[PDB]
């Protein structure tokens, strides 16, 4: 349950998405996330 | 890692960027489903950021500013299209909502691909 | 196949379980049956004994509706807004006897609070006609019980609801206030759900740590016994509510779960709470004027019951040769009848026949003051299988008082034989 | 918080509950000016200090445990930051 | 204030983001038929009843009619404060009800069904007022052109309304890609304003 | 790890043979040293313990 | 379910990200966390001391913490451990860079 | 931590006892410090 987004993603809005889904989900579902991104990131660049 | 989560999601030229007249005297791509969009910037159908339209199944999460429609189309026997400018919602005569449709890139899509599936995948492998 | 409590019932819609899913309620080893009781709880597997606790439930708090025992109200799933009226209603009500009718009102809001999970499991909830509650009772159900002062309890009881919906639900009210309950049927199923579901428990959300009333979703289909399986536990954390399986005992798939509502209660509270009796209820009260007295210590020898006044439970180990006749009741009876145990001289064979047999006097006068015996009653109960659910309770309370007084004669005249050996 | 909060007749929060974010606003909205908190400077003892007092804790988001350095964390604190 | 209260159950209720609107309901069998003879406008969710600005002439016998919903959907992240609270919160905001004659108060069922654009009422939560709008109908036809080959198109926040043919209707991108296009243009005028040579350049 | 020279030797059987390593009661060198520091400029450090059962004081060495 | 997660759940459970969620889930049900890291230390001690010779490439507080896992109703492998079905032979190292 | 032979010599003639409640001190001598999996509960 995620919502949708349509615009840019600049430091500041990873830092408060990487806040919130601590919150929400743990600390464990969240590492497995940032890995995940990670990759994403590396790929595309 | 950061520069590239900026490109996916930076977007595409919007208006005298992309078309040199105005669009007055005169994108396509219609997808079903995520992952056929996914493929097709491999098979190299499409690029990175080619505007295209999604079907969405889901409850209206994408976040946009607060603005009217643009033009709401309404025909005799009672269907109604609503053209925003990131979505298309079209209703019947019951009010209900027939079909919703997504404005977007290729690169928004993955993005939220990865973080859905990385929580699915954490829960099916405890158990 | 093979034979299992739950291969009798039928198993419910799939859906009761997947307004649950889709919100974070998990179930683990465990399937939800029906049948005309009503929702029951049962194993799908097998569990050998185990060291520590296992989880059947994880309920989350959001799903549940909630208020704090003292004075500051504070409601944690919090669905009240600031300023409503319905506060008003809540706050005057005295804070030490009442807690029935602050939940009342809570829940007929919920019912009109849009996205809210009782809109949905509310469906599933008993009905007028399903529930077993005696406030929802006639004065022709209240007269079979046969006993005058749990009649008269219920009575005053009826009145206390009524007068309440007549003093808040006025002419005057604001409408928000009066589509909640519009007739006053209305408030009465409320009371009686709420009296009949709810459980105590102490919560800590945060740093609060506080006693409270609660309703809680898929932990109100567990049934009574008094050798329970399964207990309640709060996990702070991540703010839910287990119910789990008891340490050390094997389970075997077919089993029912089941839960204590209350412990150390007579038949009598059970029945203004919930309507439901027990032929042995441990905790019962026969009450002899008699001035006759047995030894206690030689009761528990004949009868094999071992441990502390407080607890006392039949060793079977000891009674190598399969015997049943020693029950609840059995016990009941020890505490209940009058008994002389002094220093350690044996009691004398034919000074305690006397006292049986004027004890058992007091037995056959007791059976027949009530205007019908217990055969007599198994057949109203066989002859109308469909009939008002309040009604088949009363005459199961006659029943089973009766069933017990019975059992104790049976009982006390095999003390006799066994004390000579 | 070391005393309720209330609106009219309905308690906004409780003496021994703890601060979020949500609540914060609640007080912004509602306007509900004096608020007394638990601090370190209200404890009873300058050897030591109680969970109550102290609050939340940044790594866990939870009440702190017993046991823990709460000295040698704020030294470093306020310490590191130091090299910007 | 009226100082009476009415009995809701004969009235239809229409909620907008910041009113509640009540019109008179006669009795029919699919809840289409309305009376523009009596209503009431109230605060939201609050039980005080008053009467309507009415800017228009208003019916005065019995239309069926049809309603839709003008608004704009508003997506928040709020705030986290336990473990699963919600990530995001979506709501409807509706500011306008438009409601449609149907022609010759025929019925949904009939074969012969069709709407006149050319009586649409207007509801505004904003000035608790309806009024009746103006259509320019630049379909060629006159008075008695066909009704099933009928479009109408609805601009402006809801101020401008004209009918025109169906084949002559816009394809969803390209209204999308007209208004980036102004938009775009004026803008970068506005920039380049400011530089000294802008008297003596050429578009291009 | 550093300077306890009895415990030190004992660590590597443990680990050969597959055992389990017991919490430390003597002091360290390091402490040793510097007790016959001070005890040569004329003072003297002792380290007590006083059992909570009996009462009874223990001087450690 | 979604299409194609296969190869994120095979290298989840091959990782060791198994563990990492183990651990969360058993410290959702304690106050203090340092009493809980001495009764687990407690616990493998009383392992080795009983039978010395199993450990030593499998761990005790591996197998602690299994056991209270499979206790609970969660199917995990026995310290852990995990063979690797296609190794080429004896002698052989696999390269993780 | 700072003037170490003065502060020693007032406490040789005063015949201070240190009762060993922080973690500095029990670091010297070895011991257990009494935080975390050290302080006992």
């Amino acid at each position: 349950n995620l919502v949708f987004h349509n615009k840019a993603i600049n430091g500041t809005a990873m830092k408060r998405l990487i806040s919130r889904l601590i919150d929400h989900f743990g600390m464990a579902y969240t590492s497995h996330i940032l890995d995940q991104v990670k990759t994403l990131g590396f790929q595309q660049a | 890692m950061l520069i590239g989560l900026y490109v996916l999601t930076s977007g595409n030229h919007r208006g005298i960027c992309v078309n040199r007249y105005n669009p007055c005297n005169r994108k396509e791509p219609f997808f079903s489903n995520s992952y056929d969009a996914i493929g097709a910037y491999r098979q190299k159908r499409i690029n990175l950021d080619s505007p295209l339209w999604l079907r969405w199944r889901l409850d209206q999460r994408v976040i946009a500013s607060r603005e009217t429609p643009i033009e709401v189309h309404y025909e005799s026997l009672g269907t109604f299209y609503e053209i925003y400018g990131h979505y298309l919602i079209v209703r019947s005569l019951k009010k209900q909502i027939l079909f919703i449709y997504i404005r977007t890139t290729v690169g928004h899509i993955a993005l939220y691909r990865e973080i859905e599936e990385a929580i699915q995948g954490f829960s099916r492998a405890y158990s | 196949p093979h034979d299992t409590p739950a291969s009798q019932l039928e198993l419910a819609d799939p859906d009761f379980y997947k307004i649950g899913y889709v919100r974070s309620f998990r179930a683990y080893g465990i399937e939800f049956r029906e049948g005309p009781d009503g929702y029951g709880v049962f194993a799908s597997r097998d569990v050998e004994p185990l060291r520590r606790a296992r989880v059947i439930m994880e309920i989350p708090l959001e799903l549940m509706l909630t208020i704090s025992k003292k004075l500051p109200w504070m409601f944690f799933p919090d669905i009240i807004p600031v300023g409503h009226p319905i506060f008003d209603i809540i706050n005057s009500t005295n804070p030490e006897t009442d807690s029935d009718l602050r939940l009342a009102c809570l829940l007929l809001y919920a019912f009109d609070c849009k996205d809210n999970f009782w809109q949905l499991y509310g469906d599933f909830l008993p009905s007028d006609d399903e529930c077993t509650s005696f406030l929802l009772a006639t004065e022709e159900d209240l007269l079979e019980l046969q006993d005058e002062k749990l009649a008269s309890t219920m009575r005053e009881q009826q009145q206390r609801a009524l007068e309440f919906w007549e003093k808040n639900w006025h002419s005057a009210v604001p409408l928000k206030i009066k589509r909640l309950a519009r007739d006053p049927e209305r408030f009465i199923w409320a009371m009686c759900i709420a009296q009949s579901r709810s459980i105590n428990l102490q919560m800590r959300i945060g740093a609060l740590v506080q006693d409270a009333n609660l309703l809680v979703p898929y932990a109100d289909m567990m049934n009574h016994s008094f050798q329970p399986n399964c207990f309640f536990h709060w996990r702070f954390k991540d703010r839910m509510l287990e119910v789990m399986i008891n340490a050390g005992q094997r389970i075997r798939k077919g089993d029912e779960m089941t839960v204590d509502y209350m412990a150390g209660q007579k038949n009598n509270f059970f029945m203004q709470r919930y309507g439901f009796s027990s032929p042995v209820n441990p905790w019962d009260v026969i009450h002899f004027t008699g001035d006759a007295k047995i030894h206690l210590d030689t009761f528990l020898s004949v009868f094999n019951i071992s441990g502390l006044p407080g607890e006392y439970y039949h060793n079977s180990r000891l009674s190598n040769d399969g015997d049943s006749f020693v029950d609840g009741a059995i016990i009941a009876a020890a505490r209940t009848l009058p008994t002389w145990s002094d220093g350690d001289l044996p009691p004398i064979p034919s000074l305690e026949r006397k006292a049986v047999k004027e004890l058992q006097e007091e037995c056959h006068q007791m059976l027949a003051e009530f205007p019908t015996t217990s055969d007599e009653d198994q057949k109203i109960l066989d002859s109308m299988p469909d009939c008002r659910r309040t009604l088949e309770a009363a005459i199961k309370y006659r029943l089973h008082r009766k069933l017990l007084i019975e059992k104790v004669i049976q009982a006390l005249d095999i003390y006799q034989d066994r004390i000579l050996f | 918080l070391a005393d309720d909060i209330y609106m009219g007749p309905r308690c906004i929060a409780t003496r021994n509950q703890d601060i979020g974010i949500g609540l914060v606003n609640r007080f912004i909205t509602f306007r509900a000016q004096p608020i007394s908190i638990r601090t370190p400077f209200t404890c009873r003892s300058t050897s030591w200090i109680c969970r109550l007092c102290y609050g939340r804790s940044p790594t866990h988001g939870d009440l702190v445990e017993l046991g823990e350095a709460v000295g040698i964390i704020a030294g470093q604190s306020i310490g590191e930051p130091g090299t910007q | 204030i009226v100082d009476y209260r009415i009995n809701e159950e004969e009235f239809h209720k229409i909620s907008l983001l910041d009113c509640d609107f009540f019109i008179r309901k006669p009795p029919d069998p699919d809840n289409d038929v309305y009376d523009f003879r009596e209503m009431y406008v109230t605060p939201p969710d609050t039980d005080i009843y008053a009467i309507p600005r009415v800017l228009a002439p208003m019916p005065q016998k019995y239309i069926r009619c049809a309603m839709s919903d003008y608004g704009c959907y508003n997506v928040t992240e709020p705030p986290i404060d336990a473990p699963r609270d919600p990530m995001y919160k979506s709501e409807r905001e509706v500011s306008k009800v438009f409601l449609t004659k149907h022609y010759r108060n025929r019925r949904a069922g009939d074969p012969e069904f069709a709407l006149d654009f050319e009586e649409i009422y207007v509801i505004d939560s904003k000035t608790k007022s309806i009024t009746r709008a103006k259509v320019v109908v630049t379909v060629p036809g006159g008075r008695n052109r066909d009704r099933k080959n009928d479009l109408l198109v609805i601009r402006d926040n809801g101020t401008s309304f004209k009918i025109i043919p169906s084949e002559e209707r816009d394809d969803p991108t390209t209204v999308i890609e007209k208004e980036e296009w102004k938009k775009s243009r004026q803008d970068m005028e506005r920039h380049l304003r400011k530089l000294r040579d802008f008297s003596v350049s050429n578009w291009f | 790890k550093s300077d306890h020279i009895r415990a030190r030797q004992e660590v590597l059987g443990t680990t050969i043979i597959g055992g389990t390593i017991p919490n430390p009661e003597d002091a360290p060198e390091s402490f040793r040293l510097l007790v016959r520091e001070l005890r040569s400029l004329a003072l003297e450090l002792n380290h007590f313990l006083v059992s909570e059962k009996n009462f009874q004081i223990n001087r450690k060495e | 379910r979604i299409p194609f997660l296969e190869e994120q759940v095979r290298k989840i459970r091959d990782g060791g990200k198994l563990l990492t969620m183990d651990i969360h889930r058993l410290l959702l049900n304690e106050d203090n966390r340092f009493d809980f890291v001495n009764e687990i230390a407690a616990e493998a001690k009383q392992y080795v001391e009983n039978n010395r010779d199993e450990y030593g490439a499998k761990k005790a507080i591996l197998h602690v913490l299994s056991n209270r896992m499979n206790d609970a109703g969660v199917y995990r492998a026995e310290a852990y451990m995990e063979s690797d079905p296609f190794k080429p032979g004896p002698g052989y190292l696999k390269d993780e860079l | 931590f700072q003037e170490t032979a003065r502060v020693l010599a007032k406490a040789a003639l005063r015949g201070r006892i240190d009762w060993l409640k922080g973690l500095k001190e029990n670091v010297v001598l070895g011991g257990v410090i009494p935080v975390g999996t050290g302080f006992k509960g």
